[PDB]
């Protein structure tokens, strides 16, 4: 049973990579996240022991909401709307809540209202290359390699506030399809330190005994 | 990374058992950690390397112990020469750092 | 049998510079590690910084505190090491060494067995 | 119009579900392929190479070259433990940090067995004879040269090759894979004598896995 | 034996190619051929008792040799294969194991954990960096961290030899061959800020012999371009 | 080469055409055209190399 050592069966999992929240009325509430491999420790970890990848990409957001004390008076609210916006690499970007960059024409985005199922959508291979790059060893600044640059995300609330402001967390979940690798790596020893780049500390070899017999 | 050394002074009649210690503000390694003697003016000289293996050259009574961040030294009987200064240096990321200090004088 | 004597101490004023020079008699001078420790009097010891060997690429790394302000700088052609000194301040006021190092196993410890006699460098 | 029915189980997200999703950009019109050299299809294949065993770690020689190096010296006893090590699954034994063991440790079930491919690294003159025991699970660690040829071994000469393959079965006592001086090392003079011996390991391509999991070497 | 290529020849008498394919060919690209495919002989690298590792950037060491630094610099796009010959020669009373391997996308770390290391400390122009026994130290701005135990990628080191590899045991083998192919993901890329290869030699055995026998065996590297294209109208 | 059999070694054979300089490095002497002379495998090498009036 050796089907399950295959790469489809290794690497088309799910693992929660980003988490942020964000208020609706302080006027810099507004979620953003980069897209990128090396946030989190484990699936870069196995992400790494190729050279270069290939893959479809599958995004879900499960948004929930939680009341921020209020001052009195009877608050009640509808139901909320979040919107989450996308730009492709090479796009304009919002600085502010209300601003012109999030009704532009060509940053596709969703709109999902609480009460239902997640809002699930999917980004195809984005690269003017032929492959994703998970090692890099020149310049574009040393070991960037802006070629695989695969966008960011935008969450807001669409509803203004009437009575009680209402914070919001979301847990953007990742799921790589159709994978195909390319030259293997030997798996990394030492620690993490920085996000960009390789650096690290030295460390020993071995967890040692005490003697050779 | 700092030695705490203790205690600096000590003093000792000839024929008991002796140790002093030399802990580490954190987890040194068993092989980056050696021990010093330097005499009254005189060169510092090697005397216990990696915290098990004697220098050449020295007498079969000192030993050492240890591990983690605390190191220990054992000398079996005082005698009548080794009253004098100890350090003890660690490495585990540069600077090279040395210890307080340990000052003997015979009874 | 190693014999490392070392010259050049004595008086210096603040602001100015200083060459000392240690030469080493009785090994190979380039297979062996060469340090450098200062000793202030009655006080703890402070590691300064390192030479490697000719198999090594002759390459030097000082201390955190100490760095920049001094030199490590070796000759070709005799088995002699130099030290360049510059900017000096009051608080230099310590004898200077000349350590040895060397390989016990097959690896690199990091102990300093054999010592110069010390030459003493003062300021005002 | 038509008439349906929601089973349960109808708004919820499950973390391995796989149902078909709308895409967010379409008329991209992607990159295409191309035949880059080097493709791995099975993680088994990264399996089949060889590395090197830190089989001499002793807490000193662990950040140096010195622990893949066996030292072997001509003394004057004829007769003792070269080197030994058991073969515990993954407590922290010195095949666990290799290349079979870091994929290994994802998984919990498998069972197959080992190339332990050796290698004399020493002078073209020197000649010797070793013997490479190995205790099968269950029976006792031998503790003498005359019982280790009593079990199942192989003895390698020197002079004549310099590579002897050990193949041997490997389970999630457990077994000991102890080699012993069969002779002195006879030199030439103007020869050195202490040469050492480098270790090798690899899947012999028949064991199979499963219950992937995370591994445990991350914080 | 004496394979003889463009205007320079060296003899030869077992070679693991790549990864299973040999180097081959596919606005419009050229493919010179008259003046660029000859054996380009490296300078020959010291191997001491207790050496550590050298290190060549591949499309780096070319810089300066001849018509190939021109076709570099007036062609800034390029593709190209290569072809290594490594041999050290010593008697038989040496004893010594080297590791040839040949990394592609080889990230080095910094000393510091903030920087990134500068351009004269990654690639010598033809001429070997080495690595030390010891730990680079913290205390400076921008040097590549080359404790040997960790190769510089922040790996374990004996398990480098996934990669295409071949060993020298100095008491029965003598020499070894590569062959590599292109392996990027863009077809045709800046050969500038690049460094697609990097040939590295790593002594696990080091070298031992008796007094008496020269204290040195000196190491000689001979790299040949294959499949050379270059972009330019 | 007469040596003896137990000794290694290598020796570039640069011949320079006439009208460029003689090589002043052993760098730009490869660069030329030239032969390598292993010593262990063979011991004798054979040169051609033409001659005007």
């Amino acid at each position: 049973s050796r089907s399950e050592s295959s790469i489809e069966n290794f690497l088309c999992r799910s693992a929660c990579v980003y988490y942020a929240t964000y208020t609706n009325n302080s006027k810099k509430g507004f979620a953003e996240w980069v897209i990128n491999t090396r946030q989190v420790a484990q699936l870069r970890r196995k992400l790494e022991l190729f050279t270069y990848l290939r893959f479809d990409l599958e995004l879900t957001f499960v948004i929930t909401s939680a009341q921020q004390p209020s001052t009195a008076s009877s608050v009640d609210a509808p139901v909320q709307t979040h919107q989450i916006m996308y730009v492709p690499p090479g796009g304009p970007v919002p600085t502010k809540v209300k601003d012109y960059a999030w009704q532009t024409s060509t940053n596709p985005s969703v709109f999902w209202t609480e009460g239902n199922a997640p809002p699930r959508m999917s980004i195809p291979f984005i690269s003017i290359g032929n492959a994703y790059s998970c090692f890099y060893d020149g310049w574009t600044v040393y070991g960037i390699n802006t070629l695989n640059n695969m966008g960011t995300l935008y969450m807001r609330h669409v509803n203004e506030a009437g009575q009680g402001p209402i914070k919001s967390t979301v847990r953007i979940y990742f799921k790589p399809k159709h994978v195909k690798a390319w030259v293997p790596r030997p798996p990394r020893l030492c620690q993490y330190e920085k996000q960009k780049n390789v650096n690290f500390s030295p460390i020993g070899v071995t967890t040692s005994r005490t003697d050779i017999i | 990374n700092v030695l705490t050394q203790s205690p600096p002074i000590m003093s000792a009649s000839p024929g008991e058992k002796v140790t002093m210690t030399c802990r580490a503000s954190s987890s040194v390694s068993s092989s980056y950690l050696h021990w010093y003697q330097q005499k009254s003016g005189a060169s510092p000289k090697l005397w216990i390397y990696s915290t098990s293996n004697l220098a050449s050259g020295v007498p079969a009574r000192f030993s050492g112990s240890g591990s983690g961040t605390s190191y220990s030294l054992t000398i079996s009987s005082v005698e009548a020469e080794d009253a004098a200064t100890y350090y003890c240096q660690q490495f585990s990321g540069y600077p090279l750092t040395f210890g307080a200090g340990t000052k003997l004088e015979l009874k | 049998e190693v014999k490392l004597v070392e010259s050049g101490g004595g008086l210096v004023q603040p602001g100015g510079s200083l060459s000392l020079s240690c030469a080493a008699s009785g090994f190979t001078f380039t297979d062996y590690y060469m340090n450098w420790v200062r000793q202030p009097s009655g006080k703890a010891l402070e590691w300064l910084g390192f030479l490697r060997n000719k198999a090594n690429g002759y390459t030097t790394e000082y201390s955190a505190s100490v760095k920049g302000r001094f030199t490590i700088s070796r000759d070709n052609s005799q088995s002699i090491l130099y030290l360049q000194m510059n900017a000096l301040r009051a608080e230099d006021s310590a004898t200077y060494y000349c350590a040895r190092s060397r390989y016990y196993g097959g690896t690199y410890r990091y102990a300093l067995d054999y010592w110069g006699q010390g030459t003493s460098v003062t300021v005002s | 119009g038509l008439p349906v029915m929601t089973t349960p189980g109808s708004t919820q997200f499950l973390t391995s579900d796989d149902f078909q999703s709308p895409s967010a950009m379409p008329q991209f019109d992607v990159t295409p392929e191309m035949q880059i050299p080097g493709r791995v299809n099975n993680l088994m294949e990264i399996a089949e190479v060889d590395s090197v065993v830190p089989v001499n770690n002793t807490e000193d020689n662990v950040s140096s070259l010195k622990a893949y190096q066996i030292p072997v010296q001509s003394n004057s006893d004829n007769g003792k433990q070269v080197f030994g090590f058991p073969l515990q699954p993954g407590a922290n034994n010195v095949l666990n940090r290799t290349l079979l063991g870091e994929i290994l440790n994802y998984y919990t079930h498998w069972s197959g067995s080992i190339k332990l491919t050796f290698m004399f690294c020493g002078s073209a003159m020197a000649t010797g004879k070793f013997l490479l025991a190995y205790s099968p699970p269950g029976a006792g660690v031998p503790k003498n040269r005359k019982d280790a040829m009593l079990g199942t071994h192989v003895i390698w000469d020197v002079g004549l090759q310099s590579s002897c393959v050990l193949c041997v079965p490997w389970i999630s006592a457990a077994g000991y894979v102890t080699c012993w001086y069969q002779t002195n090392i006879v030199v030439p003079a103007d020869v050195q004598s202490s040469c050492d011996i480098l270790c090798f390991v690899s899947a012999c391509n028949d064991f199979s896995v499963r219950m992937l999991k995370d591994t445990p070497f991350i914080r | 034996r004496s394979i003889t290529l463009g205007n320079s020849t060296i003899t030869t008498q077992n070679v693991v190619v790549g990864y299973g394919v040999w180097p081959e060919y596919l606005d419009q690209p050229t493919q010179p051929d008259v003046a660029t495919c000859r054996f380009y002989t490296l300078e020959s690298v010291q191997w001491m008792k207790n050496s550590a590792g050298w290190w060549w950037k591949l499309p780096d060491a070319l810089s300066q040799m001849g018509l190939f630094g021109q076709n570099m610099q007036y062609h800034y796009l390029g593709r190209t294969g290569y072809t290594i010959h490594v041999q050290c020669n010593a008697s038989k009373f040496h004893q010594g194991c080297l590791l040839v391997v040949c990394v592609p996308e080889a990230e080095m770390g910094c000393s510091n954990l903030n920087n990134t290391p500068e351009f004269s400390e990654l690639s010598g122009g033809d001429s070997a960096r080495m690595f030390t026994d010891t730990q680079v130290g913290e205390s400076n701005a921008k040097k590549v961290q080359t404790a040997v135990w960790n190769a510089g990628m922040g790996v374990g080191v004996g398990n480098l030899t996934i990669f295409p590899h071949q060993w020298i045991n100095l008491r029965t083998n003598n020499s070894a061959t590569l062959v590599m192919p292109y392996i990027n993901s863009v077809p045709m890329d800046n050969m500038f800020r690049h460094n697609n290869l990097t040939l590295m030699i790593i002594p696990f055995v080091p070298l031992n012999y008796s007094e008496g026998s020269s204290p040195y065996v000196p190491i000689t590297v001979t790299i040949a371009p294959m499949c050379a294209e270059y972009n330019g109208l």
